[PDB]
């Protein structure tokens, strides 16, 4: 089959872990939730496709400049992920993840990726979210994020429930694939 | 890898590795603590496994059925020996640690108390200063590893052949040669997060606290060293 690598790129506690393991193992895990993702590689078959997809973690790189770079040679595609939770981890997609991204991958196709969407419907996350005079990420605000940062698609999904989380890996498929 | 160690650490967790009649009698916080540190462990000899995988099936298979120049293949495996030296060391006290702490009687029931003490041994002093040189090392030829395996990919069809045979096991689906780079310089990154996670079910005993808040001050001025000591060679 053909081979292609996917990174998942965005700040720490948006969910990169979560959602890569909950993928690769097909369950969310009901005893334990691993701290930390090593590699897998996905047998997908999209669209009459298939396609061997190898899964990059960069949880814990990135307080590390010249380290976190060496995940990036050879990549078809990133997700680039956001907290649907955290407003400010959405500030942070055009300040540092895309001029990064570009830089080093520049026309390697980007999928934003709003994680924890349950969390949109929380009554504990609407109040401490209120108290820095706040609301979770809109459906729109993210859409308008991945229009202004030249994003290949946007897409919402929620670790958790495992609602939409197919769908992303699908869709990077497909994306590596053009 | 040993059948007996690969059995200890097949279970998804540490609550599912004991027998329920013994994890019945520990308190919640303890199993999430153990959870943790069976996470560290299991990781670190899924680590070493990846570098003997590189020294014994990748480098020897390369000097001992190819026959190319020690100088390439030194180029496509930097730093091997020592990192499997390092490695291999840090496991083989982890392991003892939890042999130690086994109930009589039992071959899986244990619980671990005092961690902290062994990762501040492994990150200070002179076993500190080689894991900062070797991954210093490690880490500027990464590219450069990543480019010699393409090129000698591409050209010539035996290194193909051998590629394709030592890779063909369904054990190793994820290890083969640029994995396995990868896999060995994201390594560090993982010790901060499984050592924060311990030390966030470790408040029990004062002493533990403090050792793996140690621990924790250590591997990060590791990582930031190492980091600071990277430039990426190149050639062609
Ligand atoms: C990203 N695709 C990238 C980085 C470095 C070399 C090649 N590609």
């Amino acid at each position: 089959a053909i081979r292609k690598k996917l990174v998942i790129v965005g700040d720490g506690a948006c969910g990169k872990t979560c959602l890569l393991i909950v993928f690769s193992k097909d369950q969310f895990p009901e005893v334990y939730v691993p701290t930390v993702f090593e590699n897998y590689v996905a047998d997908i078959e999209v669209d009459g496709k298939q396609v061997e997809l190898a899964l990059w973690d960069t949880a814990g790189q990135e307080d590390y400049d010249r380290l976190r770079p060496l995940s990036y040679p050879d990549t078809d595609v990133i997700l680039m992920c956001f907290s649907i939770d955290s407003p400010d981890s959405l500030e942070n997609i055009p300040e540092k993840w895309t001029p990064e991204v570009k830089h080093f991958c520049p026309n390697v196709p980007i999928i934003l990726v709003g994680n924890k969407k349950d969390l949109r419907n929380d009554e504990h996350t609407r109040r401490e979210l209120a108290k820095m005079k706040q609301e979770p990420v809109k459906p729109e605000e993210g859409r308008d994020m991945a229009n202004r940062i030249g994003a290949f698609g946007y897409m919402e999904c929620s670790a958790k429930t495992k609602d939409g989380v197919r769908e992303v890996f699908e869709m990077a498929t497909r994306a590596a694939l053009q | 890898s040993m059948e007996m160690d690969e059995k200890d650490f097949a279970a998804d967790s540490w609550s599912l590795a004991v027998d329920s009649s013994f994890l019945q009698q520990h308190k919640k916080e303890v199993m999430k603590q153990q959870d943790v540190i069976y996470e560290l462990i299991q990781t670190e000899l899924h680590h070493v496994r990846t570098l003997k995988i590189m020294t014994r099936l990748f480098r020897t298979g390369m000097l001992e059925e190819l026959h190319l120049e020690p100088g390439v293949v030194q180029g496509l495996f930097p730093c091997v020996d020592e990192l499997s030296d390092i490695h291999t060391r840090f496991l083989s006290q982890l392991l003892e640690r939890r042999r130690q702490a086994l109930c009589p009687g039992s071959t899986r029931n244990f619980v671990i108390h005092r961690l902290g003490d062994l990762l501040i041994s492994q990150f200070s002093g002179p076993s500190a200063e080689q894991m900062c040189k070797t991954y210093s090392e490690f880490c500027s030829r990464h590219s450069k590893a990543l480019k010699l395996y393409k090129e000698l990919y591409a050209r010539d069809k035996r290194f193909q052949q051998f590629i394709r045979k030592v890779t063909r096991p369904a054990v190793l689906k994820r290890h083969g040669v640029q994995e396995c780079i990868l896999l060995v310089t994201q390594r560090i990154t993982k010790y901060p997060l499984l050592i924060s996670r311990i030390l966030q079910h470790s408040h029990g005993i004062e002493e533990e606290r403090q050792d793996l808040t140690t621990a924790l001050g250590l591997v990060k001025e590791l990582l930031s060293n190492v980091d600071e000591g990277i430039y990426q060679l190149e050639k062609g």
